[PDB]
RNA sequence: CCUGUCAAACUCCAAACUUACAGACGCCGUUUGACGCGGGGAUUCCGGUGCGCGGGGUA
RNA sequence: AGUGCAAGAGCAAAAGAUAGCUUGACAGUGUUCUUCCCAACGAGGAACGCUGACGCGAAAGCGUGGUCUAGCGAACCAAUU
RNA sequence: UUAGGCGGCCACAGCGGUGGGGUUGCCUCCCGUACCCAUCCCGAACACGGAAGAUAAGCCCACCAGCGUUCCGGGGAGUACUGGAGUGCGCGAGCCUCUGGGAAACCCGGUUCGCCGCCACC
């Protein structure tokens, strides 16, 4: 399981790639969503590969982005250990993230809106002209690259 | 395009690789379909007869009755719906 | 005219004379050269390599190899050497020589077109290489800059 | 073995190229049948511009008939080698050439299954001359 | 053989076994196919349908089990291939078949000729055949009497010890009749 | 036999890709009625530029 | 190779060749595709049927002109069935 | 299938070549023209009738790879070309990096001298 995070905006950006952040819930810059590691989602992130950051996060970045910037399909509500128990399946928010990340479930199945809409990166990120690999913030990250950039957005 | 005629641009398509020349196996040219069955639609440009416009090459029907011995297969053009006469010499089961 | 005008590869390949009519000979006088009775039992071979895809005129061929065959006249001239200019000017050339109304122009050249890193000639010496000299007058007539290579040769 | 590979003659075919008729008549006494007609092929300068058109005719002999008229034909000629077939056939002469074969020839020449006779069971003009010459007459 | 580009028969075209264009034609009426094929000493015939992957006999007859219910003749005669027509026609019957094509493979269709006569025999047994009466032998044809006329002209019998001398179309009867009611694998 | 080259109107080969249909996930629709149908009212049929692919042309 | 004619495409117990017979180059009416991709638009064109009458074949069957893509013309008025 | 008949796929099956096989189930070559039927001329063919002889053809069986064809290994080659991205390089033609795809010729070594269906049958 795979956290994405949309870095590019959508003016000038492919139709058929926009729909496809759409589908897959992010419908702004900076917006995060977790994505399980299947065919049919492998071929959606790469088609995606040039505007957003994707990579697999550790449990506890996992922990601290749910607490702090998941929320419930609708409302307010701070999703915090409490919630997550009186609410999901878990019965804390690290129960919840194992699950993500075992791809046991998913924040639509537990209540919650597909969307962690994360915060500018605090210090800013790497540059969107290019990729990981050249220097770059896009595409595929290592979990302690993910991480990282998934913390400076918290 | 120079000129509008059916077969304008279907030099590759109505044409045979040299091995697969010469009349082609009957097998096939009597195969059966029921109304409901997918069947591919492909020119044999061994077979002249129960032909289809070059188009459509590619499609991927309904057959839905036929008349005579040739089926009417329906298929959607673009956004359109249309009914195809087509002999089984031309079709193929899906799957 | 300038080589300017058709030095690039930009326009499709025109060469099926089938469909062309009025093409202008070639000015190339010959691709073999020197001692042609005898095969590459040569010690040493060196080559004129291009270093840019470019279209080179049947104008800039022989131009290029009459300047270094003539030269190879430092060795006679029924001296122990094979040259060759592996190159044949295929593509047609035309001109629009009305404004830009039916402005398919009229055969005019034909001229090569050669890869970077193709060898355009290639020569056969024994340790004799007047022929890297042969050449650097060579690709004195010829549009791309070029390499000069030697292969059999380690008689540095 | 033998037998079925001793050869045997298979039609001797009777024709005038003539360019244009009334010398049927001497093939059909020279032979014992009906002669046939020859058509010609293509437009040419010998005033033969016609396609379909007699110019000549033919007689296929079969079994006695043939021998009974190569009993005289082969003693009116003498030739012999280089103008014999790679297929062990000959044509001498009014021309009258002589088809020869082994047994199961049928095999080419029927509807069925056909199929063309090897190049094993095929005659030689050796094996040809031999059959022949072992008939009344001399090779070369 | 000579190159990539050339084109070789079907394997059925170069046996020259099947005749692919009379073939297409024969398969049109979607019906069941009455093989007729002769032999030199025998006649055979099936009675095929098509199939996924490749034809399905579901009624044959050799003119050689024809002795089977007392046959003491040649096989390769007018009475025979009539018989043996019947015969596959009733087993054909049995089969829960009721009608076909006559296919006559590579055979020529000459009138009166034994394909004919399987022919005619087939539908006698209960099969619907589109025909025609005027191509089929006279009966006395089928029963083998041009043979029985053919040994008048004796001086030495026409079967080389085989049974009888002066022949018997009589024979035949008597077999059509045995064929025409009850017994086994009928 | 050996040796030197080509193809928009060549092909023994042959992609990426584009495309018909089906299933799966995804997203969407069943009080925000999608898909689709019928109808009223238009505007519009001088376009341009970047990039990729082009055809023409020295440009 | 040949298959009337451009160019491209089909064809070998044939779609070509020869022979013989025959006039389906038939009347009537449709279905569909095309003309006009998608997506409305006439004439025209084609593919595929039916009804009726025939031709040829043992028969399945083939013939809705020429192997396929060009060879085509509205209202009004006239003549004609 | 100790030899057959109808096929499907339509060369992995084509081309060439070697070996083996028949008082019988057989298939053929083969023998023979009174008949049905036949040749613009020939019982060659077609068609009919038949067993004196044969396994030489065909055919069936077993095999060979020299050509043609199919697929595979390793090399060519992750090369050529390419869908998406770049305030990377280049005067420019054009190149490069990242991401997702990925070839052709050719060479060397294997494979391929058909496979499968229904029927009939010491
Ligand atoms: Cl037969
Ligand atoms: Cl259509
Ligand atoms: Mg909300
Ligand atoms: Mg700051
Ligand atoms: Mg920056
Ligand atoms: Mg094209
Ligand atoms: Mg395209
Ligand atoms: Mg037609
Ligand atoms: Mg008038
Ligand atoms: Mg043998
Ligand atoms: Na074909
Ligand atoms: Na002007
Ligand atoms: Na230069
Ligand atoms: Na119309
Ligand atoms: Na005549
Ligand atoms: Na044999």
């Amino acid at each position: 399981m795979h956290a994405l995070v949309q870095l590019r905006g959508e003016v000038n950006m492919h139709t058929d790639i926009q729909d496809t952040l759409e589908m897959l819930n992010i419908h702004h810059v900076n917006h995060c969503t977790l994505v399980p590691e299947t065919d049919a989602y492998r071929g959606m992130v790469a088609k995606v590969n040039d505007f957003v950051a994707f990579g697999e996060p550790s449990q506890e970045t996992l922990e601290t982005v749910l607490a702090t910037r998941a929320e419930p399909l609708e409302g307010d509500a701070d999703v915090d250990d409490e919630w997550v128990a009186e609410h999901t399946d878990y019965d804390d928010i690290s129960g919840l993230a194992f699950a993500l990340l075992s791809e046991e479930t998913t924040l639509r199945e537990q209540g919650l809106s597909p969307t962690l809409r994360l915060h500018p990166p605090r210090g800013g990120h790497d540059g969107v002209k290019h990729p990981v690999k050249e220097g770059g913030q896009l595409g595929k990250h290592d979990t302690e690259g993910i991480d990282d950039l998934l913390e400076a957005m918290r | 395009p120079s000129s509008n005629g059916p077969l304008e641009g279907t030099r590759g398509k109505l044409k045979n690789k040299p091995r697969d020349r010469g009349t082609s196996p009957p097998q096939r040219a009597v195969e059966e379909f029921d109304d409901g069955e997918k069947v591919h639609l492909k020119i044999d440009p061994s077979v002249p007869n129960g032909r289809f416009h070059p188009r459509f090459d590619g499609q991927t029907g309904t057959v839905e009755g036929k008349q005579g011995d040739a089926y009417k297969v329906d298929i959607v053009d673009g956004g359109k719906e249309k009914t195809i006469i087509v002999t089984a010499a031309h079709l193929r089961r899906q799957e | 005219k300038p080589g300017a005008m058709y030095r690039n590869s930009s326009k499709p390949a025109y060469t099926r004379r089938e469909y062309i009519s009025g093409i202008p000979g070639k000015k190339i006088a010959q691709f073999d050269m020197g001692n042609n009775g005898a095969g590459p039992t040569y010690p040493a071979q060196v080559e004129l390599v291009v270093e840019k895809p470019v279209q080179i005129r049947h104008n800039a061929l022989e131009a290029a190899r009459v300047a270094a065959n003539r030269y190879v006249q430092n060795s006679g001239a029924a001296a122990n050497y094979k040259f060759r200019i592996r190159k044949f000017p295929f593509h047609v050339i035309r001109e629009n020589k009305d404004g830009m109304r039916a402005p398919f122009g009229k055969p005019v050249g034909t001229a090569a077109r050669v890869h970077g890193a193709n060898h355009i000639f290639i020569a056969w010496v024994n340790p004799d290489p007047n022929v890297e000299e042969a050449w650097r007058r060579a690709k004195m007539k010829v549009t791309p800059t070029i390499n000069i290579d030697s292969s059999p040769a380690g008689n540095a | 073995f033998h037998e079925m590979r001793e050869p045997r003659i298979e039609k001797v075919v009777v024709h005038m190229g003539i360019g244009h008729a009334n010398a049927e008549d001497i093939l059909g006494e020279i032979t014992g049948q009906m002669p046939v007609r020859t058509k010609a092929k293509r437009t040419v300068g010998e005033f033969d511009i016609r396609e379909g058109d007699p110019i000549g005719a033919k007689v296929t002999l079969r079994d006695e008939m043939a021998e009974e008229f190569l009993q005289t034909a082969l003693p009116l000629a003498e030739l012999a080698t280089s103008q014999f077939d790679d297929t062990g056939n000959f044509s001498f002469g009014l021309d009258v050439t002589v088809n020869l074969v082994r047994p199961g020839y049928r095999v080419a020449k029927r509807d069925k299954a056909s199929r063309s006779i090897p190049t094993k069971h095929r005659l030689n003009p050796a094996d040809a001359v031999a059959f022949i010459e072992s008939t009344y007459d001399v090779e070369v | 053989a000579t190159g990539p580009r050339y084109k070789v028969p079907m394997r059925r075209r170069r046996e020259a076994r099947t005749d692919y264009h009379q073939r297409l034609r024969l398969l049109k009426s979607g019906k069941p196919r009455l093989v007729a094929r002769k032999s030199n000493k025998h006649v055979r015939a099936q009675l095929v349908t098509l199939g996924p992957n490749g034809d399905d006999t579901l009624a044959s007859a050799h003119s050689s089990d024809l002795a089977e219910y007392g046959w003491e003749a040649p096989t390769g005669n007018m009475p025979s291939a009539y018989l043996t027509g019947l015969l596959a026609g009733l087993r054909a019957q049995e089969a829960g078949v009721e009608e076909a094509v006559l296919d006559i493979g590579l055979n020529s269709p000459t009138p009166g000729s034994k394909v004919f006569a399987i022919q005619e025999g087939a539908i006698d047994a209960g099969l619907d055949i589109p025909h025609n009466d005027d191509v089929l032998a006279d009966w006395q044809r089928t029963r083998g009497a041009h043979i029985a006329e053919y040994d008048e002209q004796l001086e030495e019998p026409l079967y080389s010890g085989d049974f009888d001398a002066a022949d018997l179309p009589e024979h035949f009867d008597e077999l059509r009749e045995t064929l025409l009611d009850g017994d086994i694998e009928l």
